[PDB]
RNA sequence: GGAGGUCAACAUCAAGAACUGUGGGCCUUUGCCUAUAGAACUUAUAACGAACAUGGUUCUUGCCUUUUACCAGAAC
């Protein structure tokens, strides 16, 4: 359940940024936008939620 | 194996299993000391036709089901003591396999026409006749042929012992008591 | 829901062969024979019976223009709704009708 | 020559169904019949070591009722008065990433062993994939 | 007529149309092929929240499975594990391998296993022929008397 | 015991050509490969048990269901 | 096929719901 | 008088497997029993349509600043 809740949380924040502008388009928001460290001018958010979850 | 989902619906599930007993003749319904009901049927599709009528047509309840299972049976492949709980009696019973040909024949209930082995069901007819029947086909025992005692929902019995010679008067009183104590025994198993 | 059945006497299909003459034959023991039809799957047993009945009866209410014409076999004996859906025969069902040799 | 062959089969077929034959002979006969449905797929494998245009295709049109020559006499003796080496590891470095990234994702070790086994690495590299993991 | 409904055709014309339409209406012709794919199996898979390998996936229909009765009934101690029970069985015989099926339709079961044969290559082969595929298998009447 | 969903696998793998009918008539019964009393051989849960001992399995299971 | 694994459906999910068998754990 | 009409109006088209009319009998015409005449169209792996859209209300959900526009299952 903790892993499931991680996957919900991380997508919910990314959605926070996307709805913040106006798009859910994947093409506009490549993962470099969320995952580049702030020193290169991204959000630098730290992703624990990709994984693969044992089912 | 069945159990109703809501256990307060047990009185309803019984009314249907009495119906389903009627309508589908090849079904065998049982009840155990675990409370569950056992339904027996020829095969997959035949079970599937019950459980539709059971769930929908007859009993409107919803019921749990086991995984597909089978029925098993017990046998033996090759001294003795046994004792009463109020030990006045002590009984001693050996067991042996039956020759593959013998049960091969018993599996077919038959009236013994021609060279085919007569079924064990003919015990009402002369037992000495049966002693010839057994010894003719199989090379069956001479002493045990006349001593073959009774038959079952299954295999056969033999009385061989000195007390049968000692007190055939008193034992013949207890025989119809013993056969009651067999069906009761072999309808279940160890 | 359970079966497709005719519950009103006025709707029973009329029989050309005149039922009450059939009831006369019931007395003579040698006159009647009880014959069941058996065989493996989908050999035509139920659709065989379906020949005798339509030849026996003059009008049947359960004939669609489609099953009359050809395309879909009528199955009179497969009354149960399971058997209709399951595409199969479950419980045995017969009929009693007179026919000339 | 499908049709002539077909005709022969029909004649061959004719014998088996409506004729009496020796049991050993018939069973072999039937088996050929079985194969026709099968298609001979244990009878078309061999030493076709000339291309269909490299065999200069002198398809000799004999008939087995000619009277032919067979020149045994030519089997006598007689008396005839007549390229860049790569010192870069760039090929390898790309394959250290791939593993190391599969490895630095993946909670637990059983889901990082799913990924590696899902790549189907060649037996050549499987020696040197352990080198990276260590 | 001019109103242009109710068409009627002759045989060879239909032969021509069926001949032309092969790139489109070419398809399978046995009920048997469809098997689990027919509606009723899709309606089941929707009702039971399973999926055939190539079938569509819907929402549960009974999203609440979450109530639980903790009982000795189906315990692993008591189960004989000899077979997978792959989901195709749950759809194939929905009332047996399944438990609690609701809004389920009866699946139709079986067809005859069509042997139908036609050879599509030479139109000049006859209509009646023995296909390669098949297993190999005192008194007188008046003259002029013949078959009908 | 092995025949659960036997028919479908036959009809699925062969793409609807094929068929099966499973009957009991001959009433042939046959021994289970294990040894009905052994307290050891079995190896773990949630797999079909290894054929070396299947009889202790079926016994220890039916018994738990029965009592 | 859905053999008891995966999700009731991927809606509340946040994922695609793609289930794949594990190569590591078999024997 | 016949063959027709990308003409029109009216009637009818999801029901104890399921329609009407008639003669007689009980009731005293509804209803029940009985004999009989005629039943076009739509139906059994169920239906006017070998096809397939949208809306409303109420439930359970999904996105989640709020309404519109929406996610996707159910009943009506
Ligand atoms: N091609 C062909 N098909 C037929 C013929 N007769 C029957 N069938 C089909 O084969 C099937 C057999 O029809 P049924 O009468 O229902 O089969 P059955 O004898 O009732 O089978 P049971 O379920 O055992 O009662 C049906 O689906 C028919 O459509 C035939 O003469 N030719």
């Amino acid at each position: 359940p903790l892993l499931d809740i991680l996957v919900k949380g991380e997508t919910r924040i990314q959605n926070r940024v996307k709805l913040g502008l106006n798009s859910k388009m994947p093409t506009r928001f490549p993962p470099a936008v969320f995952y580049t460290p702030k020193e290169l001018g991204g959000l630098g958010m730290i992703s624990a939620s990709h994984i693969l979850i044992p089912a | 194996v069945l159990q109703p989902l809501l256990p307060r619906e047990l009185p309803k599930l019984l009314d249907a299993l009495n119906k389903i007993s009627k309508y589908y003749p090849g079904v065998i319904i049982k009840v155990e000391e675990s409370g569950e009901h056992v339904i027996l049927g020829n095969g997959e599709l035949y079970m599937d036709c019950l459980l539709y009528d059971l769930r929908a047509s007859y009993a409107k309840i919803e019921i749990k089901i086991s995984d597909p299972l089978t029925v098993f049976s017990e046998s033996c492949s090759n001294s003795r003591l046994g004792e009463e709980n109020l030990p006045g009696l002590s009984i001693s019973v050996a067991a042996e396999p039956m020759d593959s040909k013998m049960i091969q024949d018993l599996s077919r209930n038959t009236l013994g026409k021609g060279q085919n082995c007569l079924d064990i069901d003919g015990i009402m007819d002369n037992p000495r006749k049966l002693s010839k029947i057994l010894r003719t086909e199989y090379g069956w025992d001479s002493l045990a042929s006349r001593n073959v005692w009774s038959f079952y929902n299954g295999n056969v019995l033999i009385n061989d012992t000195l007390p049968d010679e000692i007190s055939p008067e008193l034992l013949s009183k207890y025989k119809e008591q013993i056969i009651q104590g067999f069906y009761w025994a072999v309808k279940e198993g160890p | 829901e359970h079966t497709i059945f005719t519950q009103l006497k006025k709707n029973i299909p009329k029989t050309r062969y005149n039922r009450d003459y059939m009831l006369s034959m019931a007395n003579i023991p040698e006159r009647i024979i009880n014959v069941g039809v058996i065989g493996p799957l989908h050999s035509g047993k139920t659709s065989l019976m379906d020949l005798l009945v339509i030849d026996s009866h003059k009008r049947i209410p359960d004939m669609s223009k489609n099953v009359e014409l050809g395309w879909k076999p009528l199955r009179y004996l497969d009354n149960l709704k399971q058997e209709i859906d399951r595409g199969l025969s479950i419980k045995l069902n017969g009929s009693t009708l007179l026919c000339t040799d | 020559s499908k049709k002539t062959h077909d005709m022969i089969w029909e004649k061959l077929r004719y014998i088996l169904q409506t004729q009496e034959l020796s049991s050993t002979l018939r069973e072999s006969l039937e088996t050929l019949f079985e194969i026709r449905q099968k298609d001979y797929k244990s009878g078309s494998q061999g030493l076709f070591i000339l291309d269909p245009t490299s065999y200069t295709v002198h398809t000799h049109s004999y008939i087995v009722s000619d009277e032919d020559e067979a020149n045994k006499e030519l089997g006598n003796f007689e008396k005839c008065e007549n390229q860049i080496y790569d010192m870069t590891s760039t090929n390898d470095v790309e394959f250290k990433k791939k593993i190391y990234l599969v490895l630095k994702s993946s909670l637990s070790g059983d889901e990082a062993a799913h990924k590696l086994l899902k790549l189907k690495i060649a037996n050549n590299l499987k020696k040197s994939v352990v080198d990276i993991i260590i | 007529g001019t109103s242009y409904k109710k068409w009627s055709f002759d045989l060879p014309e239909m032969s021509n149309l069926y001949r032309l339409s092969t790139p489109l209406r070419d398809e399978v012709t046995d009920k048997n092929y469809y098997y689990l794919f027919d509606k009723k199996s899709f309606f089941n898979g929707k009702a039971l929240n399973n999926a055939i390998p190539g079938g569509p996936k819907f929402e549960p229909l009974y999203p609440r499975e979450e109530e639980e009765d903790y009982n000795e009934f189906n315990s692993i101690d008591r189960v004989i594990f000899r077979v997978p029970i792959r989901s195709e069985y749950k759809v194939a015989f929905p009332h047996l391998y399944n438990s609690r099926p609701r809004s389920v339709r009866i699946p139709w079961y079986n067809n005859p296993v069509s042997c139908i044969i036609q050879n599509d290559e030479e139109y000049d082969t006859p209509a009646l022929f023995f296909d390669p595929s098949l297993n190999p298998i005192d008194f007188t009447l008046p003259e002029d008397f013949a078959p009908l | 015991i092995e025949s659960a969903g036997f028919e479908t696998d036959l009809r699925l793998s062969t793409n609807g050509l094929g068929m099966c009918q499973l009957y009991f008539w001959h009433k042939i019964w046959r021994k289970v490969p294990g040894d009905v009393l052994d307290k050891d051989a079995f190896i773990p849960k949630l797999k079909p048990a290894p054929i070396n001992s299947l009889s202790r399995d079926f016994v220890m299971k039916t018994r738990r269901r029965k009592g | 096929s859905y053999n008891g694994i995966g999700l009731k459906s991927a809606k509340g999910s946040s994922t695609s719901g793609h289930v794949q068998r594990s190569l590591a754990s078999n024997n």
